[PDB]
């Protein structure tokens, strides 16, 4: 289901846009380089589609590969080396994660557009260059923090990138009432809106697997009763907050206690990934009331006790 | 007629100097510099310049084609000779002189052996614009576009073969490629 590629139509903040809308303006004030374009805060949040859109509305395809997804040094190089057309943006996901030196042999592309090969076998000799055309690059990374390398210089300009308010988001899943087959109401989709931890991504799970479901085709219709129904419901999850978040807490709460464990034993008794307990679970928890993060290890804010 | 000989060199001289290619013992002069870098005892290749008279026949040997090019062009002129030719030759460097005879620095030209002032004049006039295809920087290959293409191909990853393989086959369809084109054009079919 693809969307009118636009700026006009991007639901989300304003502040990057008065540092960017700015310099989206210069790409005709000046040229088509648009400086490296680097991206923060939590996923989900929207960087693809961001830039996935912004291409259109400069006059360009866009190539968007993840960093990790780099083997062959030189893939990267094919991936500037003609498949272009002089505008063309490439996004690199997971940037914070290139191999060693691949990273290093993506400065060249940085001041305009080469990619000088060093190479030699003893002793090394000169050094070859190639020709990659002008274009936008896009690193967005899911963990900045201390992980994208001095290579943050190269970049053009660093705009983060947060939640997306209950009602941006909630707002968002109206336009998307109008799909397939099916009407929701706004307060109802506000519901909606607040368990969708102020990401678009989990704005919409919820429903995409409410189509194959059963007991939800017959009453289709979505007003602020099934909005909180079907949702409180077999939507199984509360505020947000669904069973394996009720199930961790539960361990954490009714096995260990509100006292502190620490991702080592805990993600075993939950028999879970240490690295996908405090990364694909751990976070919303935090950022309400819930899970807390001590020196000492996990702990359950009362919050959570009593809420269940 | 006589364009290229090789031959050793058999004894060196003022200004000229003689190759013992075949069984012949020929003589030709040469411009000083080309001269000195020459070493009785060791084979060499000339760019020999045959050149008829009314009382025998001369020969004039050069380093590489494009001296000879000059020397010949320069003899085009009404007037220069064989010396001259030579001396403009022996004093400053052929790109040097290839870009004073098209830009027509009859002050440069002057500016050497067998200096002539109205002559630097009219060989200058006279060859202005008229001089030079591939001739204002001595002809010089770098590396073999080919394997280098292969080289770089290496060092992105891709084992040597895998790489040289290609860049052969490449060179096939088309035999013109630079290493960057060639190289790029690897990349493609090596996805
Ligand atoms: N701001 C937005 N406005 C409209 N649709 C959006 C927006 N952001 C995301 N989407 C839609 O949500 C889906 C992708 O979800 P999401 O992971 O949030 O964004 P993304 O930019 O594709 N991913 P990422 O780069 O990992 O942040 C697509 O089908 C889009 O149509």
């Amino acid at each position: 289901a693809l969307r009118p590629k636009t700026l006009d139509e991007y639901i989300g903040q304003e502040r990057l846009k008065q540092k960017l809308r700015v310099y989206l303006e210069a790409a005709k004030a000046r040229k088509e380089p648009l400086e490296h374009l680097l991206l923060f805060g939590p996923p989900g949040l929207g960087k693809t589609t961001l830039a996935h859109v912004i291409a259109h509305e400069l006059g360009v395809n866009l190539r968007v590969t993840s960093g990790p997804a780099i083997e062959k040094p030189g893939d990267l190089a094919a991936i500037l080396a003609n498949s272009l057309e002089e505008g063309d943006i490439l996004f690199i996901d997971e940037i914070h994660r290139l191999s060693r030196q691949a990273e290093e042999h993506l400065y060249p592309a940085m001041e305009d557009f080469v990619m000088d090969i060093v190479i030699g076998q003893g002793p090394a000799a000169r050094t070859i260059r190639l020709e990659l055309p002008r274009f936008t690059l896009i690193g967005a990374t899911t963990r900045p923090g201390l992980i994208t390398a001095p290579l943050l210089s190269r970049f053009g300009i660093v705009e983060h990138l947060e939640y997306y308010t209950p009602e941006e988001l909630a707002q968002g899943v109206m336009r998307d009432a109008r799909l397939l087959g099916v009407r929701i109401t706004e307060e109802a989709a506000l519901e909606i809106g607040r368990r969708s931890r102020g990401t678009m991504r989990v704005a919409k799970r919820l429903f995409r697997r409410v189509r194959d479901f059963a007991q939800v085709a017959g009453e289709e219709v979505i007003t602020r009763e099934r909005a909180l129904e079907a949702l409180a419901a077999l939507g199984l999850d509360e505020l947000g907050l669904e069973k394996r978040d009720r199930e961790i807490l539960e361990v954490l709460i009714l096995r260990f206690g509100g006292g502190p464990v620490g991702l080592a034993t805990l993600a075993t008794a939950l028999s879970e990934d240490p690295g996908t307990l405090e990364e694909v679970h751990e976070p919303y928890l935090i950022r309400q009331g819930l899970l807390k993060r001590t020196p000492r290890g996990r702990v359950a804010t009362e919050l959570a006790r009593r809420h269940l | 007629m006589i364009r290229y000989l090789r031959g050793l060199v058999l004894k060196k001289e003022a200004g000229g100097f003689v190759l013992l290619a075949g069984g012949v013992g020929f003589f030709l002069q040469a411009p000083t510099p080309f001269l000195q870098a020459l070493e009785e005892g060791k084979e060499v290749g000339v760019h020999t310049h045959l050149l008829l008279k009314e009382e025998g026949l001369s020969l004039y040997g050069f380093p590489d084609e494009e001296n000879l090019a000059l020397f010949e062009l320069l003899l085009s002129v009404s007037g220069v000779g064989p010396k001259v030719a030579l001396a403009l030759l022996s004093a400053l460097p052929p790109r040097l002189l290839a870009r004073a005879l098209l830009e027509g620095d009859a002050r440069l030209l002057t500016s050497a052996s067998g200096v002539g002032r109205r002559l630097a004049e009219r060989i200058a006039l006279e060859l202005k614009g008229k001089v030079p295809p591939h001739l204002l920087a001595g002809e010089k290959v770098e590396s073999e576009a080919a394997e280098e293409a292969v080289m770089a191909l290496a060092a992105l990853g891709f084992k040597e073969a895998q790489a040289r393989a290609v860049v052969l086959d490449l060179l096939a369809q088309n035999p013109k490629a630079r290493a960057q084109d060639l190289i790029k054009e690897a990349l493609k079919r090596l996805r």
